[PDB]
RNA sequence: CGGGGAAACCCAGGUGGAGGCCUGUAGCGAUGCUGACGUGCAAAUCGCUCGUAUGAUUUGGGUAUCGGAGCGAAAGACUCA
RNA sequence: AGCAAAGAUCUAACGGAGAUAUACAACAUGCAACGUUGGAUACUGGAGCGGGGAAGGAUUUCGUGCCAACGGCACUCGUACACGAGUUGUUCGGAAACUGAGCACAACGUUAUAUCGUUUUGUUAGGAAAGUGAAGGUACUGAAAAGGGGCAACAGAGAACCUGGGAUUAUAUUCCAAAAAGAAAUUGCAUGUGGG
RNA sequence: CCCAACUGCAGACCGUACUCAUCACCGCAUCAGGUCCCCAAGCAUAGAAUGCUCUGGUACAUAGAGAAAGGUACACUCAGGGAAGUCGGCAAAAUAGAUGCGUAAGUUCGCAAGAAGCAUUGGCUCUGAGGGCAAUUGCCAACUCAGAACUGCUUACGGCGGGGAAUCCAACUGUAUAAUUA
RNA sequence: GUGGUAAUGCGCACUUGCCAGGUAACAAAUCAAUCCUCCCACGGUGAGCUUUCUUUUCACCAUAAUCCACUUGGGCCUUUUUACGCGUUGUUCGGAGCGGGGGCUCAAGAUUGAAAAAUGCAGCUCGUACUGUGUGAGUUCUGCGCAUUAAAGCAAAAACCUGGGGUGU
RNA sequence: GUCCCUCUCCAAACGAGAGAACAUGCAUGGGCUGGCAUGAGCGGCGAGGGGCAGUCCCGAGGCGCUGAACCUUGAGGCCUCAUGCUCAGGGAC
């Protein structure tokens, strides 16, 4: 796995070709990004619950964005 | 010995001690002549006077 | 343990001493006491037995106050300056229990960080 | 297997795990891709 | 109450290469986890004495490999060979040794 | 053991399937004599050594 | 480290952890009961007792040397009862 | 004769043909024994009647049925018997690809006869065993390299993967599929962007 | 054509069950024999000795009734005497832990030696000594040893040397007749 | 290619044409001792006990690979010169450079993050949502070798690695 | 009428024997007689010790209730000193 510091990484990598997925996962202290793509699973740290919704919107409508929740026994 | 040790070590640094009593005393802790701390603590207060 | 231990110093056990601030715990005895199962005697019998038998530093019956037993409301709150375990007072509370012999009915399990619940068995 | 699996049934085979059974018969447990329906391809044959 | 435990690797004899790690996993069970050998490191030559050199990394095979070649050796002449003062003993004796005979052959050719 | 060769395997695969019974059809075919068996066996006597 | 002596060296307290060294497990053996058993648990086993147990030690796999021959710290030992 | 080492079983309810089985009450006229579950008591006592592997075994594993024979007593149980099923790997072990004590194919020599000897002290053979190609000229020209081929290690060398699970009647560092429960490592080739 | 970070596709072969043993192997057998490796809890204790125990695993070894003689025993005891027994102290008894004092001849100076022998030991309530850390002072851990007062012994788990005076032989440790001689 | 007085730092190339050296590679005892186990401490959840006593007894309290950014022990450099001093439980060391100040590097960790709570475990609520999450005794990984008694001195090779020289020129 | 079943123990390896046959026979209890050595629980003498300011606790032992508690016929002691059980004894010649 990976760690993404500026924002202005986190851009470029859910921009790449390979990236499928975006897993967006809610902390009580910060919520986490983590970009699915092929090799590495690149995740960003927000911290401050503000700046997180809007970033959970600048991500582009073409990467699917999945809400990290608890999954029971769906199987 | 451990203990005798860093009691000098302490004094040295604390600069309670020479480096020449220093040496007298690393030496003779090693020969069996302070029976414990205390017993070598009272040798160096009893130099000093 | 640097000063060794005596007995006959077993009387009077230093307990250590909380220097922040007031503690409270709570008993909440509302359910059974609604049914009567409990009355306003075992209420003022179950305030009372913590008052006798909770131990403050090596005895127990005299609780000067560093700790203070509060039945306001239905339920029993325990406000102490000394380092308790919670899991000290779930002891008494079964110990009492068990000489009404209410223990094969009325169970208690935590429900707040603070409090423990009197209720039943299914 | 592989592409026996594409020359029978026209059906992308992922993965597959051979075995070799006591029997001296040789087992393959293939894995045909999402976007095919295995179930599907088996009332193609059988099955039940 | 220990836990006992169990090779997976299937070796089941230990040896020097066989070394197990005991491992508390996040599902709370004991694992024997393989350890890995490890080289003694880059050395001067025996003959010079067997020292290990300076600014050079102990990497193993594959690790040894896969790393860039500065963790291997030192930038000064015969990096990751020589120690210090091998270099320099090699780079006084180049020196002295051949101007004694620069001096001991015009002295015959003078002569 | 788990070590086996395959040339090893099989011969116990061929030695697993002759161990079957007499189907009971056969014994009804007309001038027959086999009834049960003679060549079947059992682990725990005559061990194979293969 | 200290004490004695002109010298040469000699005494005493510690540290250190040597040995085909001693007690003692496992291990490897197999002394005595001339014990059990003696159509056995067993075509040599069992019980207590006993030898040794840092070494000329014990042990797995592989590999080498055999029939008038092999191998033997030597008993005609052993070489698939 | 005997079935006497390793302490030991007991009770209740349920199962089962194995019963509570009778020509003027119940004991005196159906005895003993079996499985599972709960309870009780006890042993092993981490050098284990604990959990995993090699050698050896090779379906004994697992589920359903079943009691003829077999488990020197007994079974309703079984490692019996019958009928179905079960062993999943880029990374675990081996092999592809190491060398060791050693082995003996070629070669040579012996022998009436190879079914004999030599064959690692750096290495076969009186012995021409290199099929590779530095530099250069455009698939020729010839520097350089002495000592043929192979086997011998599932405990030496070497080896890129880890836990989670509701994934099972039985296999798993082997299985899981778009939120792969997921996270990585590495080998080969290939396109694309960045540089040379 | 090379290099760099990514990406794309592919990643073949064989073993994989179960067993490893008071029932899965060898010993004609589900035989008290034999058989390599790994993991190894609590208390007493010097402890992988030995005794009991939580997790795991077992109640399977043909059983029931049951006071004959005679036996076997990984079972005990005995008045008085104490080797008179007997080829012979065979077998049994005995000795015993730890601490202190003490210890002969002989000697290759290493030993002999745990020679021989004497004495102490519980329980309880105290006391002393043995340190670390932080800035003389303050706070703290983990144990061991010695001493005292009071009080008790029915000498009371397991485990654990009998010793001394001499002769013969081999210097010693070792090996050695698998199944009568160590 | 390029920085630092230096120990050495930083991420155009090719080198199995040739050569040289390393890793692979082996080693007692003492002391310290990793993962981990046990025990104690802290106290959270459930359970056991309750005529009397027991702030109680029992169980659980977990974080895999991978990848990122202070301490202890060794080798070393520069500086100031040392003939008594430094240092271990221990049989040591120094003008062939001890000790001190300041640095370079290596080995084993500690720490903070990515993975990672979305998992695991327990409890509880009316098949779901919530709640909880040590200067102690062992331990051979390691320190650790030109390394053991030794008339004992403790395998080898693939594969890899760096350099010399050269190519680039 | 004898034998078996049943109960007893002067008998006994198993047979056999002595006996009983609604019988203080059996069961339990009481009392004797005897063994051991003063139970649990509780309470105001104790080397010392700890709190709070003389008291209230910790403490092996000790003293009182206490020749107390427990055991006492069973392979099989005594006393009818009490109650309980039996309700056509069964079967075979």
């Amino acid at each position: 796995p990976r760690e993404i510091k500026t924002l202005k990484e986190f851009l470029a990598i859910c921009s790449r070709k390979d990236a499928r997925c975006v897993k967006v996962k809610h902390n009580p202290s910060a919520t986490k990004f983590k970009v699915r793509c092929s090799r590495y699973l690149y995740t960003l740290v927000v911290n401050d619950k503000k700046k997180a919704d809007k970033i959970e919107r600048s991500i582009h409508p073409s990467v699917k964005k999945i809400a990290v929740t608890a999954r029971s026994h769906a199987k | 010995l451990r203990i005798l040790r860093r009691l000098l070590r302490k004094y040295r640094a604390d600069k309670k001690i020479d480096r020449h009593v220093y040496r007298d005393l690393y030496v003779r802790a090693k020969g069996n002549v302070f029976r414990n701390k205390r017993n070598l603590v009272e040798h160096i207060h009893k130099i000093k006077n | 343990v640097a000063v060794r231990a005596k007995v006959g110093s077993r009387s009077y056990v230093r307990q250590k001493q909380l220097a922040k601030g007031k503690k409270v715990f709570k008993i909440d005895c509302s359910i059974p006491a609604a049914d009567g199962i409990f009355s306003e005697d075992v209420l003022g019998n179950f305030e009372q037995f913590f008052q006798d038998n909770t131990k403050l530093n090596g005895r127990k019956g005299k609780l000067s106050d560093k700790v203070r037993l509060s039945m306001n409301d239905n339920v029993l709150t325990i406000s102490t300056t000394m380092a308790y375990r919670k899991k000290y007072f779930k002891y008494l509370t079964k110990k009492f229990l068990k000489k009404k012999d209410l223990r094969d009915w009325i169970r208690i399990l935590a429900t707040g960080k603070g409090t423990y619940q009197l209720k039943y068995f299914n | 297997i592989k592409k026996a699996i594409r020359k029978l049934y026209q059906v992308k085979a992922v993965k597959v795990n051979t075995l070799i059974r006591p029997d001296g018969l040789k087992k393959a447990y293939i894995r045909l891709s999402a976007a095919h329906d295995a179930l599907d391809t088996a009332n193609k044959i059988g099955l039940v | 109450s220990c836990p006992r435990v169990q090779y997976r690797r299937r070796m089941h004899y230990a040896t020097r290469g066989n070394r197990m790690k005991m491992v508390r996993t996040p599902g709370n069970k004991l694992v024997m986890q393989k350890r890995a050998k490890r080289s003694q490191g880059i050395h001067t030559p025996w003959v010079l004495g067997h020292k290990r050199l300076g600014g050079t990394k102990a990497l193993r095979h594959i690790d040894a490999r896969l790393a860039s070649r500065h963790e291997k050796s030192v930038s000064r002449a015969y990096g990751g060979v020589l120690s210090h003062d091998q270099v320099r003993d090699r780079v006084v004796r180049a020196f002295l040794v051949e101007e004694q005979r620069i001096v001991k052959q015009a002295l015959k050719e003078h002569s | 053991g788990r070590f086996k060769p395959l040339a090893v395997k099989k011969k116990y695969a061929k030695k697993m399937n002759q161990n079957k019974p007499v189907p009971y059809w056969i014994r009804l075919r007309t001038g027959n004599r086999i009834k049960w068996n003679e060549k079947r066996r059992h682990w725990r006597r005559t061990k194979l050594n293969y």
